[PDB]
């Protein structure tokens, strides 16, 4: 188990740590998040009490560094910092948990739903989504745009998604257009399986990441590329067996996950009517289908 | 955008632009079989791609032989549609080609789209109006090269005849949408209009009569009232 220390928290903030949440107050004796499992990424994320404008947050792998958070009053915000003097955030974290001055980490043993949501996800994959080298870990928040949206505006700060566009020539074959258009098993499991991702884990863990960034930060862009990367896999008509299974299962917790009070900006009714009920994997998708009827029929 | 009577004159400036229209592309007769049920025969169809501005009608024909072994006739009929229309475009010289293709059924955005992603910088757009193409086949001339094909067929057709050298294009493309819609909601009444005289005929090089500038007033008023009526007959009023 791992911890992520804090120097001190100066204004009233809401802090997540994956799909957990606390208030803190202004100036209140808090020190940060112990017991963090390892073996999975995780997010730790920011909502001013003050300004809920900019939900923000940090990716990161405690297997990867030592990490902390400092308030800086210049810029603003809860910044994520690397230590690397071990010995030194060796010495400083005992003494915050001698004086209990940390949350747990509060996972319930029968509860798998962080595993289920970022099972593909891997923090090397992140880092090229989200470009900036020198640190670990990768910030996100709710403005940032994508790479596709940028071409239709700082590069910098881009989540840089990997761009599906069903109109498009690396979409559709010279001379198949009704057949790639109609049918996109083409543009998946060549273009996009065997060309670009190389294999379906990496597809599903930047479909579980664009989620993530959807549900945690409201990112509009990664909602897009959340709806996208589902809508290529149902308008296919040839998919691997395992990798149907395998989605039903992801969007089974996503959906699961997902605050029921936000299902109206996070759902695209279009997509989830098309691939529940239109498309070629109308009828693979059982578990996700059966809760989405029982959760949200209204979209239905 | 679309194309509607706010920005109708935009049809007759000097970029160069195409109307399509898919209404006869497959065309079926629908009969008994011997065991009481019901089947589809095909017959020939035809592409309507035109010039407003010019009047150059480019009318490939659609042979029964292209469906032979297809499935899903209607969808196939849209997409074949597309790719004839972008086969003739990338026949045409570059300064030929047009600017802009105006679609006049919004189920072929997607297919003409497609098969043009190789001209991005050709605008597919569809329209609000409701233009009468689809009464094309009540042209003698058109119908007859249609119905005699044997095989796939492009014939280069000039649907103003020399109406030009009197009329500009907006008022020619005024009369062609008049004498459409016409035949489309009588095609007798339609007809009979327009060969009751016989001394004004037809001439071998032309499709519509050769009617003089005051004879073209009668004409057109009688196409009005005739559109009027069965504005009457069929609503009672
Ligand atoms: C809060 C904290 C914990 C580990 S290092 C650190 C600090 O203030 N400077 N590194
Ligand atoms: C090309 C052709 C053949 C018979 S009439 C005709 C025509 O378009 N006249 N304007
Ligand atoms: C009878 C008639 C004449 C011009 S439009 C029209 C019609 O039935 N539209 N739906």
């Amino acid at each position: 188990m791992n911890t992520v220390p804090f120097t001190s928290a100066p204004i009233e903030v809401t802090i997540g740590i994956d799909q957990y949440s606390f208030n803190v107050k202004e100036n209140q004796p808090f020190h940060g998040i112990k017991d963090i499992p390892i073996g999975h990424v995780h997010v730790i994320h920011f909502q001013h009490a003050d300004n809920s404008s900019m939900r923000y947050g940090y990716w990161f792998d405690c297997r990867m560094g030592n990490f902390y958070i400092q308030y800086d009053p210049k810029d603003g915000l809860y910044k994520m910092m690397e230590e690397r003097d071990g010995a030194k955030f060796e010495n400083i974290v005992h003494n915050f948990k001698e004086r209990q001055m940390m949350v747990s980490y509060p996972k319930i043993d029968e509860d798998d739903t962080w595993y289920n949501l970022t099972e593909f996800v891997q923090m090397d994959k992140i880092r090229k989504i989200v470009r900036k080298d020198e640190n670990q870990f990768s910030y996100v928040d709710s403005s940032m745009t994508t790479v596709q949206e940028n071409e239709l505006s700082d590069p910098a700060h881009s989540l840089n998604y990997t761009v599906i566009n069903f109109k498009s020539r690396e979409a559709i074959r010279p001379g198949h257009e009704m057949e790639d258009f109609l049918d996109k098993s083409y543009y998946l499991n060549t273009v996009m399986l065997q060309g670009i991702f190389k294999n379906s884990s990496n597809y599903f863990g930047e479909l579980q990441f664009a989620f993530l960034n959807a549900m945690f930060f409201g990112n509009y862009g990664s909602s897009l590329q959340w709806h996208a990367m589902i809508e290529l896999i149902c308008s296919s008509a040839t998919v691997p067996k395992h990798m149907l299974d395998k989605l039903d299962e992801i969007l089974y917790y996503q959906i699961k996950t997902l605050p029921e009070q936000y299902s109206d900006i996070l759902l695209n009714e279009r997509v989830w009517n098309i691939c529940l009920y239109s498309s070629f994997q109308k009828n693979s998708l059982h578990n996700t289908e059966k809760i989405m009827e029982n959760k949200y029929p209204e979209l239905l | 955008g679309a194309m509607n009577s706010s920005n109708y004159a935009e049809l007759f400036n000097n970029d160069i632009k195409l109307f399509v229209d898919d209404t006869n592309v497959y065309r079926v007769t629908v009969h008994k079989t011997f065991e009481g049920n019901v089947a589809t025969k095909a017959i020939n169809g035809c592409i309507f791609t035109l010039n407003p501005k010019t009047g150059h009608l480019f009318l490939k024909i659609i042979h029964t032989s292209v469906w032979a072994g297809q499935k899903r006739l209607s969808q196939l009929a849209k997409w074949k549609t597309a790719e004839e229309v972008s086969a003739l475009v990338r026949s045409l010289p570059k300064e030929e080609q047009p600017k802009q293709i105006i679609v006049t059924r919004k189920a072929m955005l997607d297919p003409l789209e497609v098969h043009m992603l190789d001209f991005p910088n050709i605008a597919i757009r569809p329209t609000e109006l409701r233009l009468p193409f689809s009464a094309a086949m009540s042209i003698d001339k058109l119908s007859d090269v249609v119905m005699k094909a044997t095989e796939p067929q492009m014939v280069l057709f000039n649907i103003y005849d020399d109406w030009l050298d009197r009329i500009s294009s907006y008022t020619a493309f005024s009369r062609l949408t008049l004498l459409l819609r016409a035949l489309k909601t009588n095609e007798e009444s339609a007809k009979m209009i327009l060969l009751s005289d016989p001394t004004i005929t037809i001439k071998s090089y032309h499709l519509w009569p050769s009617f003089t500038d005051e004879q073209w007033i009668t004409i057109e008023s009688q196409m009005r009232d005739l559109i009027l009526t069965e504005y009457g007959r069929k609503y009672n009023v």
